[PDB]
């Protein structure tokens, strides 16, 4: 086996809406007080449930919230989805949708999380990323004791995520969190172990991808 | 919301003890883990009931309202935040704060460090970044550092607070820029960590 | 040869089960003198008659740890403090402050922050609302405004802010529980009283000879004296620190009470509500000044070394005074019906005890007669039940009262048990296992009054 | 303890419309077997009513009794359907009417069935000794 996703745009607008939808292994079983829910958190801060659908098209609602949301789905089509009003940029967050299996009625599973969407919001639309080599001019290691990456720049807004020749050359790896780059863009680093003197012999690719935009793009470290 | 601490730190050999609080008939709170910056971590269910297979350390428990959580032997890589879920009114599901863990007397690490040099894209218009990487280090602790010769940081101060690996060890980022000809007339190019007040320096050269 | 199915009803069997029971209880402690009261309502009055029938060759499984009943009894009793919970006095839901220096009354008192004040800032901040005033002891000249300060009214900070006023009643009264019809309740027995595992003298009953509520931190009391010795239990005794109980043949007193008087100055408050502003210096010079017979003591420690030697050989043994924290952790327990208090453990309880060929060492003292002292705290702001955001400023009550205690056991945790000297401190557990005293003896049943079986007999065609 | 089924004995619900379900299956339809002083009186007059109940049901079981079936469930004895009841037919009852049908048919002849019942339980007990009266 069970896994979910969910997925939907990868930028809002200030004052647009927002909309997203939810898929899954699992498929419609009607088991133990089971269903699917909608949840966010705040920047950095705690967690947040907003709704939630159960084994026929039973479904419940924030009291504080509610005119703000809506909640329905086509079930042969097979996602969950969710609709809102127009937004505040606040409402920026990580949303996740997740799998609930509460007993007969009562006690809660909510059993299984999806990867979650970078649901963000702002007044400018997307940028598109750019990618910089970073092997240096002047050189001392030996062995494998080394590890090289790529720069990634002028982007708005996330996710980019990097891969070591199509996964196959991954090992002993770093990846830093994005910063702003104080234009109002974003910036990143990931970085792959390397033997130090045996470059060339073997070649090491960043294989960048940026959502948004939908770029990927490959490049030599070396 | 659900009522808990904000925070919580002890010793790395300790069972810790952690709470929160059901406003409305609680007898059926579950627990979740957040690990930073990814998707949350089921923990125990109905009351008590361990998840089936995830790891053993966890510890299955109970309070009538005091909904109550534990660790039997705590490890480092338990330092995460911490939260109850529980059903309410008309599936009103309701959520806590979070609370911390920090897991005191492990050792610490002292920074892995690299800085990498500007490049030739960059070059080809009048712009510049060294780019400082900061990792392996604990407590989560950072502060950085720069000596582009005499000069202050320079078009984008644009640094990382401390953020935990995938190990419970700690990294950081920073990204101090110039114009191509302030980086071909300046000559030292280096970047220093002062992680806890420890001098930890790394520096490019053509 | 062959067999074929049988089926037999009256069977002797029965299975363990979870459910309710009913209670019986005393037929006078509670009478037309006490209406609407919650001690009187519900359960039903005394059983003299409870039989037994003698379980011959026949022995059965025991768990306290497992067994429901705690739970079953954790749940109706605490129901009195939901019917206690009345409403805040019209001066009081908002944090008001209080001003004083000296106390309000003619002196402050003989011992410690009794320096008793009157509200404030006191919503209309009108003379009506300023001139009603407090007894003072301690929590209550908490800071609020700066250097000077006007006091706080703590108790507006947490969920529920109210008072159990003394009308209501705490009496620990003796109920005497009664399984279901159909369900039955048996009670193990052996001079091997351990509470878990396999028992011999296993024995039945229609209901339970009654046991009774108890409040207590540390300290065990008031209640069901030991068969003839003394004994300890746990869950998993080989645990490096989970919670120990100690049990005891002959009970030693506590000799104390805090008899310092103020009068009972009760007022119809704002808008006819009422309060209990009690005040005046009558018999003002008074403490709890608290004492316990030495020796009465002392053999209890004295022979449990040796017991300790039968779970944790050779060892040099030791106990320490209780943990810190809060006071309530930092003490021993109780209030009379009159005032809260909370004794200094974790002053006490300081001994080790050697466990060689030994003939020395394992006391505060020997051969002396004597006696002993002990001093003690008071917190008349109470977070008045744990695990809850209930709290109280307690009603206070005049002159001495008849009150006094003697000890049936000790709540205990092993502390430090990594070490030679080996340690332990008393207090601990849930508040729950104040309850498991005595309840060791029992377990419930549920009868199934069929089964089934091979035979030869092959039946009609 | 457990639910109600119309009554807290007999359990009409699964009605099954047509007979012959019902019948079928008719053995899972129960196989799956002052502060509070005024409680007193929300105890005394269902008490009485689930008492006399239970008393019913025990005039019933005196019926199944003297129709020497105790304690079964489907039931039969000597008398036939001898031609003149309503002609309905097997083939053609169960698979085109309900109980409550049947009854509002069969209402006439309670008491005159239940007598044929009764004559030939109390003869088949004596005809036995057509072969026992050796003595
Ligand atoms: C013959 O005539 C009968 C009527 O006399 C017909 O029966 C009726 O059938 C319908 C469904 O077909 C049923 O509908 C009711 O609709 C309500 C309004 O939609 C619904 O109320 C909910 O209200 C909240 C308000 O905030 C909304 O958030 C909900 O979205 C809203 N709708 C729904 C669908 O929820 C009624 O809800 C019923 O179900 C809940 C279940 O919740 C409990 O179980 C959960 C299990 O996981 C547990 O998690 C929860 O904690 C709860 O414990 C109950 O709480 C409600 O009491 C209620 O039972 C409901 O859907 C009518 O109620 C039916 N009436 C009767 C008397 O049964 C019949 O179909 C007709 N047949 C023919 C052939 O004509
Ligand atoms: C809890 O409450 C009980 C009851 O109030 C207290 O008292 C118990 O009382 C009995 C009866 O007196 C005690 O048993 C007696 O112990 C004496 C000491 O035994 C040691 O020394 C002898 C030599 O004197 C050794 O042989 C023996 O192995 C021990 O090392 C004995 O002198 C007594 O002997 C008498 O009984 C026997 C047996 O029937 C007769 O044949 C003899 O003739 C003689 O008359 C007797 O055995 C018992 O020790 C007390 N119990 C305990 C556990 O202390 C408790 O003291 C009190 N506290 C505790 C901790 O239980
Ligand atoms: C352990 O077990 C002991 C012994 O039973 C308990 O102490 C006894 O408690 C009862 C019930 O209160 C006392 O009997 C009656 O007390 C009334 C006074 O009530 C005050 O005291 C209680 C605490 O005991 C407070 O909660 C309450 O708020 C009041 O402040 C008296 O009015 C009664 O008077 C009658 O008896 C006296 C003689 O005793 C006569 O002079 C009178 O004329 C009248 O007939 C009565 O006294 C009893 O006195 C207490 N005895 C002792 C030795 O203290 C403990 O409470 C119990 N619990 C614990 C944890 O130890
Ligand atoms: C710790 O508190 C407990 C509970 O209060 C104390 O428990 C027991 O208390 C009694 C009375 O103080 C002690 O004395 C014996 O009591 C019995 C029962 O009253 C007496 O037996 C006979 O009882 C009837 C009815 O009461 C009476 O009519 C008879 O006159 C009376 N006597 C006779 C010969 O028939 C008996 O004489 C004693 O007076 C108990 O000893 C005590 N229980 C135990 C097991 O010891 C306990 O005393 C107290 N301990 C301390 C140190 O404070
Ligand atoms: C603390 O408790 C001890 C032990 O109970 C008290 O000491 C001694 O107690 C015993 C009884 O346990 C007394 O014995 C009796 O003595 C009289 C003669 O006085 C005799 O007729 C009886 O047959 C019986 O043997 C003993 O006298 C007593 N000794 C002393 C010196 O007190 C002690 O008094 C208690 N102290 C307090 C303040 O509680
Ligand atoms: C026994 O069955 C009958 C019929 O189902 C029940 O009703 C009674 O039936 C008779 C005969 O039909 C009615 O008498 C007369 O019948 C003619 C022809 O139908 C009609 O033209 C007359 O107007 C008259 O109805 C009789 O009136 C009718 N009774 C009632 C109250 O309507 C009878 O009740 C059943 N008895 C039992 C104990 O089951
Ligand atoms: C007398 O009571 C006080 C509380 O009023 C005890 O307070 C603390 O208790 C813990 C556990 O014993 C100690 O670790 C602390 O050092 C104590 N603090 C203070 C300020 O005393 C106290 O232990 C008791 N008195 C003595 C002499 O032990
Ligand atoms: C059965 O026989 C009796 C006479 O013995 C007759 O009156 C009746 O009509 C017959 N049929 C039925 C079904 O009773």
């Amino acid at each position: 086996q069970v896994t979910l996703m969910e997925s939907g745009p990868a930028l809002v607008k200030v004052t647009q809406t927002l909309a997203v939808t939810c898929t899954f292994s699992g498929f419609s079983i009607r088991d133990s007080g089971k269903g699917v829910a909608w949840i966010r958190q705040p920047p950095g801060g705690a967690l947040e449930w907003l709704t939630s659908i159960y084994w026929d098209d039973t479904k419940y609602h924030d009291t504080s919230l509610k005119p703000r949301l809506t909640i329905f789905r086509d079930t042969s089509q097979t996602q969950v989805i969710l609709i809102l009003t127009n937004m505040a940029p606040l409402d920026t967050a990580t949303y996740y949708c997740g799998r609930i299996n509460n007993g007969g009625g009562w006690k809660d599973h909510i059993d299984f999380w999806g990867p979650g969407l970078l649901v963000t919001v702002s007044s400018a639309s997307t940028k598109g990323p750019s990618v910089f080599p970073l092997a240096p001019s002047s050189r001392s290691t030996s062995e494998s004791t080394a590890a090289l990456g790529c720069l990634v720049k002028d982007y708005f807004p996330e996710p980019v995520t990097v891969s070591w020749n199509s996964g196959s050359l991954t090992s002993g790896v770093h990846t830093f969190p994005a910063v702003l780059q104080s234009s109002g863009l974003y910036s990143l680093s990931s970085v792959v172990t390397v033997p130090s003197s045996s470059l060339g012999t073997q070649t090491y690719v960043c294989n960048v991808n940026h959502k948004p935009s939908n770029t990927k793009v490959d490049k030599r470290v070396e | 919301a659900l009522t808990q601490p904000p925070s919580v730190s002890k010793s790395l050999e300790q069972s810790v003890t952690i709470s929160c609080t059901g406003t409305t008939t609680g007898n059926s709170v579950s627990w979740y883990q957040c690990h930073s910056g990814t998707a949350p971590r089921l923990l125990i269910y109905d009351v008590n009931k361990r998840p089936s297979g995830v790891s053993d350390r966890f510890s299955g428990s109970k309070s009538h309202n005091t909904a109550s959580l534990t660790i039997f032997g705590l490890q480092a890589e338990d330092e995460a935040d911490y939260y109850c879920g529980s059903y309410g009114s008309g599936g009103s599901l309701l959520f806590g704060g979070g609370t911390r863990l920090t897991v005191l007397g492990q050792p610490k690490a002292s920074p892995t460090v690299t800085l990498f040099p500007p490049s030739s894209e960059e070059l080809q218009a009048n712009k510049a970044t060294l780019v400082c990487l900061i990792s392996d280090f604990y407590p989560g602790v950072v502060k950085v550092a720069w000596k582009a010769d005499g000069s202050a940081v320079n078009a984008g101060v644009e640094t990382t607070t401390p953020s935990k690996q995938s190990n419970n060890k700690y990294a950081a980022s920073s990204y101090l820029s110039l114009t191509s000809d302030q980086w071909k007339s300046h000559k030292s190019y280096s970047c220093q960590v002062t992680h806890e007040g420890s001098t930890v320096e790394k520096t490019v050269a053509p | 040869e062959n067999l074929w199915v049988t089926v037999y009803y009256g069977v002797p069997v029965w299975k363990e089960a979870k459910t309710t029971l009913f209670c019986a209880s005393d037929a006078k402690a509670y009478e037309k003198e006490v209406h609407n009261v919650w001690a009187t309502h519900a359960c039903v009055p005394t059983d003299p008659n409870p039989q037994e029938m003698v379980l011959k060759n026949v022995t059965e499984n025991f768990n306290m740890w497992k067994n429901d009943m705690v739970d079953q009894m954790h749940e109706d009793v605490i129901s009195l403090w939901d019917q206690s919970l009345k409403p805040c006095v019209k001066l009081t839901p908002l944090c008001v402050t209080l001003n004083c220096t000296n106390a309000t009354a003619s002196n402050s008192s003989i011992i410690e922050g009794m320096k008793n004040c009157s509200f404030n800032i006191t919503t209309e901040l009108r003379d009506k609302r300023e001139k009603k005033n407090a007894l003072f002891y301690k929590l209550d000249i908490v800071q609020l405004d700066g250097n000077s300060s006007q006091y706080r009214l703590i108790n507006c900070n947490t969920s529920v802010i109210t008072q159990a006023c003394p009308k209501v009643s705490f009496d620990p009264i003796p109920i005497h529980y009664c399984a279901p019809a159909g369900y039955a309740i048996l009670k193990c027995n052996n001079k091997t009283f351990t509470g878990t595992g396999p028992c011999n003298n296993v024995s039945t009953v229609q209901c339970t000879h009654g046991i009774k509520p108890v409040v207590s931190t540390q300290l065990l009391l008031n209640g069901s004296l030991a068969e003839g010795e003394i004994i300890i239990r746990s869950e998993n005794i080989t645990n490096n620190v989970k919670t120990i109980i100690v049990h005891l043949n002959e009970s030693v007193k506590i000799e104390c009470t805090r008899p310092n008087n103020k009068t009972r100055t009760s007022i119809r408050i704002g808008p006819g509500q009422w309060f209990y502003a009690t005040g005046q210096v009558i018999g003002d010079i008074r403490e709890a000044y608290c004492n316990i017979n030495e020796s009465k003591w002392n053999e209890t420690l004295q022979r449990v070394s040796k017991k300790l030697k039968e779970y944790f050989p050779h060892k040099n043994i030791t106990f320490q005074p209780s943990s810190g924290g809060d006071l309530e952790i930092t003490t021993h327990s109780f209030n009379c019906g009159g005032e809260f208090f909370y004794c200094n453990t974790s002053s006490l309880f300081n001994r080790t005890y050697m466990a060689n060929s030994t003939d020395m060492a394992n006391s505060t003292e020997t051969n002396s007669t004597r006696t002993i002292t002990i001093h003690c705290r008071i917190k008349q702001i109470i977070n008045m039940w744990q695990e809850v955001g209930r709290a109280m400023y307690a009603p206070p009550i005049a002159g001495n009262i008849t009150c006094i205690s003697n000890i049936t056991g000790l709540l205990l945790t092993r502390d430090g048990g990594k070490n030679n000297t080996e340690t332990f401190r008393p207090g601990g557990g849930n508040m729950k296992d104040n309850w498991r005293s005595e309840l060791y003896k029992y377990k419930v049943v549920k009868i199934e009054p069929l089964g089934v079986a091979p035979t030869r007999c092959k039946r009609r065609v | 303890a457990v639910g109600i089924g119309a009554v807290f004995l007999g359990f009409l619900g699964a009605a099954g419309s047509t007979m012959g379900a019902a019948s079928m299956t008719l053995t899972v339809q129960a196989r799956n077997l002052q502060h509070l002083l005024k409680l007193t009186v929300w105890g005394i007059k269902q008490l009485q009513a689930r008492v006399l109940a239970v008393e019913r049901y025990l005039r019933d079981q005196q019926l199944l009794g003297i129709w020497g079936c105790s304690g079964k469930l489907i039931c039969c004895t000597n008398v036939p359907w001898n031609s003149s009841w309503s002609n309905r037919n097997l083939s053609e009852i169960w698979d085109n009417m309900t109980w409550l049908q049947w009854d509002k048919e069969i209402s006439n002849y309670t008491q005159i069935i239940y007598g044929l019942l009764e004559e030939s339980q109390n003869q088949q007990e004596k005809n036995e000794q057509d072969l026992l009266a050796l003595d």
